[PDB]
């Protein structure tokens, strides 16, 4: 069964970078997966942040920037805000018309 | 502009039957490929079920394979999932999933509705 | 004279049967044509700038940059199918006939009738309408196609498609030379993109005028305008798709095992090792023969940058292509380059009754499976070693450019000597029927506008305006506009278009697909209760016919 | 002779397009027939008798006492249309075209083989085929029609319908007179109802002989037999069907009042009382001029006691109609009296990989809307006093004889002068193409079976048997069976079948009803992955005509 | 021979939905018309639904319309009876009921199922 | 609304003759309402008797039989058994299609 991993837990300090990274257990991650990156608040419906591994959705921030690092899916959080702290989750496109989500990651802005 | 809004979502017991309706607003509703995730209390996202391209082909995650139905309606612009003999591993808030590539689909979640809470306990 | 009618209203189609199968096909179209007096009886040279709506970033595909030049006369344009058959004529074509000819066409005006507005200076608005039995209708046939040439079918600005509901003409006017450039951003550029309007070429303009280069004939209420036969001389339109693609070309390769159950699950199995087998292919470093790299005669259809835009002299435009999208007919959703998109108002197949600006639509997904699927295609090394690896394959997922969403299928082309593709098929009833052929030294295979192209012309535009009618108080020498009695005309266009048709045949067992009319279409041929008509669009190939 | 061949196999069908819209088409039709020798070499007089299934109460529709001569001779049947069409060729007649005329009629049988079978002593069965080239085939055409007329399409016993598939002919037999008397009863009846056969009478014996009244042709296996071309003189059969009932005759009501708004719920109204109406009616006593009491200038179709049998000399028969339920459109399930229904084999449309004697069956409903709808039937009293009371009249619901299963309808007949009605339509594949005609002085108005009828003849049955082989050990002395050397034959039989027909033409602005493939049908048509095939039903008569 | 066996039936919350399956053997199922009737625990028998016609016409009785929507699916020859917004009042035995008159409808109830309990209770 | 209306109880002595009568509140029941009768023992489903006003289907006693009576549905069981002592249910047919059905008769064989 396919498994998203991705940091459990993750801190940046205000205005500082920050980057959250969502590998395969088996497996490495490509543009052929589409990575896909939502935020979610506490209390509130998850929030499309990129998708394509690189489109971020009109009015999200240019903080935020997708990429494919490495074998993995990496969400880059620039000059964080006080806003940014929340849940955010991972998408990855598994072939056929599959697709499966990370454990996702609790950021905390200090 | 794109709206999505889930209902339906309500207690049930064990081993029953639940349609969560989703009503979508402020775009073709046709053209896009639709799905269904969702959120156990306290846990992360699971992709549950999708249904894409114009013959509403369905494809289901392997927790919800032969209990659960997705389908739609493009006259009325809604997307219903029928979930029958429910668990109490179901519980959870679904939310309806919009993906934003018509002729070139991203494969991911565009849009997200506001979601429905499903409870499922004796 | 005054009250003499100098002509005869038919709107029948004849199918006229001949020997060996073939049926001349006389399409009779009448159609009552209102038309105003010219706003203004002058020449405008109109630059349209929209220079506020391409300022924004990424909106460079919306630029409407140009220049015309506005004419005081009006087109009389009737090159669309819907002008000239109905939905039964339509379906007895598609369904019995394999291929169609454009024979010949004759159009003629008569029974012109011009009257005058009297306009009462009583507070509330009271008008009279009084015949002027001297006044005159300009009527210029351009037979030797010195104007410009502007399909009206481009713009749904032809003859209405009902027979009983009246027309009208178009307002005539052509594109004058211009420069503009225009340099492409996006959603994120910095800056202001070069967007300016350099003016125009004195090396290139043109500025014509249909008194200085076509006769002009004045009819009065007892006169009538007859254009003469005019025969067409173009190549057969063929009503039937072909379905093969490169992988079903030639002898299939033997089933050393086959299926003994019915089923769905149940294959036959070549039986042969890929590697071992015997064949032909391109691929002198392989000893693998399949199916996708066994040689074929040729390549069926072509793959082209889509949603391309090129710049030029006068600034972006789309790069067209000859075919449709593969896999628009498994998902309709797929419809996008080479699917023309019509759309089209009240006169020429929207619901008559409807309210508001906004016109009926609708994407043409043609039965021939020429198209592409480019989300399949791939490239990989000339060595090929299977399986191939990540840095050997370049797939449609793979960045072009550094952008996600840009692949080398959007920037790849595959036209060459083997490319074999079809002629556009025509679309009912908003379709152009015949286009005029390119005037350059070398010429373009095909259009993607209209089935049949003219070679050599194709007849001359008409034009119609209504003859300048003067009050007491005209002053040439006055730099106000000229002041005219508020005057208008009804005629009667009747024309003649006549094709040449092939029965088709039964080739194969089974039967083939066919036009009919069932419960979910029924209502989009009958009137509504309070008259509201409609004209819905129709596929024309629809009948097989096998490629190789 | 031995090794030249006397024959060539043909079963394709040519339109070849005449001038005026009219087509001849040819269909060809080549089998390879298997013929064994006769069971018996005698004509047998069997009687049928299955008293012990009548003798229930209420089964005396299930009567099966007959009377048979049994020959040692079998029929070649080619008279039905899945022995001349493929689905294909069905749709382009159907589709394209508006009557059919029968004009020609060939047979001929080429190739002739006769082989002789030996079995061995072995313990496990094994055999060997030899070919005897001086065995015959007897062959004989009753072209005078001496012979009883015995169409197998009723029994599904012509021809196959698969080219590639070689056919059998049914051995032949003919109804001898005979006597029954069955009084019906029902599920409840005291008793033994009077169930007995009665013998034959002596007036009415025909004992006839292939030998006594045909020539017969000796083919060996260089010889050939030509039945020569036989031309029809039938009427012509219409492929449109009407739809015009009696309320859909003649000039409709003025509307003095029509909607405002298209919907549903907005009607158009006559604005005028039903009783101050102007009009003709046949009610000489009532004001009333509506819809359903205004004049007509006749009847189409027309009313007749369904489900009832009539008792003759030779036992019970159901009563036919000429025209199906109505209803039977809106509802598929109240297809019934006159809808026919067909039940097949293998060798006539059935899945032919099949197992099992279950046939496959369809009901045919015709699209012609002559049918009746009793249950919206009712009579009522003279004085026609609206509304009308219990007593003055009679709906569908009131019992005749006491039975409330029993009403009024189902004892109704309303055929008279001004009854209007059309011929079968044509049912593909499995219906017959030609009927003999009745001997009788007055003569039906038409078949229920065949499109079209034989006015005076219709070429001869054709008859085959394998000629006797007799072993050297015959004496026709002995009271036992004849000795015969196990023989059997292949032939192959070609046909020609010639019509002549009219291309439709469109009449209305409205597509119509057309034969497509579709998703559904799609594998209707085609062969499996083991090669099983079949042929379901079309209907013919799809585009509509006006009746008035 | 002609055999309806109901299944589907259980306890339910007011206000929840709840699909009925009646399985047919033993005669041509799309031939005969269908219908649901309920008997109420101790109370007499009452009409539900009625399904009729090769076009699968639908009748409902003025307790369950807008409510309840019965269906019939001759492929798995079932007739399927879904109830929305159930209430206390519909907690009653519900009863296959099969017409004998195919082409002459008897308009009565030919044959019965053995029924199911549905019990509508918070 | 329609409302059918039948006797709530009835009694019948071993081998005697009883009629279960079904009537409409507001109009007459005719042979148009398709008169049915159906029989139900306690903890059994209902069982056919007779549909048509007269027709009793396959292995119903000739005892049970349908007619119009007046302006109401007769059911008369002649000879009555132990075994018909049950709750008898008549079905009109309202036209159109639908259908109502009597408050139901609790016959006791004595």
């Amino acid at each position: 069964q396919t498994v998203v991993t991705q940091e459990p837990s993750l801190s940046v300090s205000p205005g500082g970078t920050v980057t959250l990274t969502c590998g395969l257990s088996s497996g490495s991650v490509s543009t052929s997966n589409y990575p896909g990156w939502y935020q979610q608040t506490l209390g509130r419906a998850p929030r499309t942040i990129i998708y394509r591994t690189s489109s971020r959705p009109s009015g999200v921030p240019n903080r935020f920037s997708g990429s494919i690092s490495g074998n993995k899916a990496a969400l880059t959080i620039t000059g964080a805000q006080p806003e940014d702290e929340a849940d955010y989750y991972c998408s990855l496109y598994m072939g056929s018309y599959t697709y499966v989500f990370g454990s996702g990651t609790q950021l905390t802005v200090l | 502009e794109v709206q999505l809004v889930e209902s339906g979502g309500d207690l049930v017991k064990p081993g029953g039957s639940l349609r969560l309706s989703c009503v979508a607003s402020g775009f073709t509703f046709s053209s896009y490929n639709m799905g269904w995730v969702r959120q156990a209390p306290g846990k992360g996202l699971q992709w549950v079920a999708w249904i894409y391209g114009s013959r509403s082909s369905t494809n289901y995650a392997d927790a919800v394979k032969g209990r659960f139905t997705i389908s739609r309606d493009n006259a009325k612009n809604t997307l219903y999932l029928q979930m029958n003999s429910l668990r109490a591993e179901d519980t959870a808030v679904y939310y309806c999933a919009r993906d934003g590539g018509s002729p070139a689909a991203y494969y991911g979640m565009d849009y997200w509705g506001p979601g429905t809470s499903l409870f499922v306990s004796s | 004279g005054v009250g003499i009618s100098t002509g005869t209203f038919n709107n029948q189609t004849e199918f006229k049967f001949l020997e060996n199968g073939w049926v001349y096909i006389t399409a009779n179209s009448s159609r009552l044509v209102h038309l105003n007096m010219p706003e203004s009886e002058n020449y405008r040279r109109v630059v349209v700038n929209n220079l506020d709506k391409t300022a924004v970033n990424g909106n460079m595909a919306l630029d409407d940059t140009h220049a015309e030049i506005v004419t005081p006369w009006s087109l009389v344009d009737a090159n669309a199918w819907g002008v000239w058959f109905n939905p039964g004529d339509w379906q007895l074509i598609v369904n019995t006939m394999s291929e169609l000819h454009l024979v010949s066409f004759e159009q003629e005006i008569f029974n012109v009738v011009l009257k005058t507005v009297s306009e009462s200076a009583t507070q509330p608005p009271t008008k009279v309408y009084n015949n002027d039995l001297t006044a005159s209708l300009m009527v210029a046939l351009d037979s030797n196609n010195t104007m410009p040439f502007t399909p009206a079918a481009m713009r749904s600005e032809t003859l209405g498609f009902y027979p009983w509901k009246p027309t009208i003409p178009t307002p005539w006017r052509y594109y004058f030379q211009w420069d503009r450039t225009l340099i492409p951003s996006h959603t994120g550029t910095s800056g202001t993109p070069t967007n300016i309007y350099h003016g125009t070429d004195p090396d290139d303009v043109q500025f014509y005028t249909i008194e200085n280069s076509v006769p002009v004939h004045l009819l009065r209420t007892g006169d009538e305008f007859a254009t003469g036969t005019f025969f067409f001389d173009c190549k057969p339109c063929r009503l039937t798709h072909t379905w093969q693609t490169n992988r079903a070309l030639g002898l299939p390769p033997f089933l050393n095992s086959l299926p003994q159950s019915e089923g769905g699950t149940n294959f036959g199995y070549i039986g042969v090792q890929q590697d071992k087998r015997r064949g032909v292919t391109q691929m002198g470093n392989t000893n693998y023969i399949t199916e996708a790299t066994i040689m074929r005669p040729a390549e069926v259809g072509y793959s082209a940058p889509y949603y391309s835009f090129e710049a030029s002299t006068q600034g972006p435009f789309k790069t067209p292509i000859a075919a449709g999208r593969g896999g628009a007919q498994t998902d309709e959703n797929q419809a996008a380059d080479g699917d023309p998109r019509y759309a089209f108002g009240r006169q020429h197949g929207q619901k008559t009754t409807t309210t508001g600006e906004t016109p009926e639509r609708f994407t043409y997904i043609a039965h021939q499976d020429t198209g592409r699927y480019p989300e399949g295609d791939w490239i990989q090394n000339i060595n090929f070693n299977l399986p191939v690896t990540d840095d050997n394959v370049l797939l449609p997922t793979d960045p072009i450019g550094g952008k996600t969403g840009i692949n080398y299928t959007n920037i790849f082309n595959t036209y060459g000597p083997l490319t074999a593709l079809n002629n556009v098929p025509p679309v009912y009833p908003n379709g152009q029927i015949w286009d005029k052929e390119f005037d350059t030294d070398l010429k373009p295979r095909l259009h993607v506008n209209a089935p049949f192209v003219c070679q050599n012309n194709c007849p001359g535009q008409l034009f119609v305006k209504v003859a300048p009618n003067l009050t007491n108080q005209y002053d040439p020498d006055a730099s106000a506009n000229m002041s005219r009695i508020v005057t208008y005309s009804d005629f009667w266009w009747k024309g003649k278009l006549v094709f040449k048709a092939k029965l088709r045949a039964s080739h194969t067992w089974n039967p083939i697909q066919q036009m009919s009319i069932n419960v979910d279409n029924q209502f989009n041929y009958v009137p509504s209760n309070i008259g509201g008509m409609k004209i819905v669009y129709e596929k024309s190939q629809l009948a097989p016919r096998k490629l190789y």
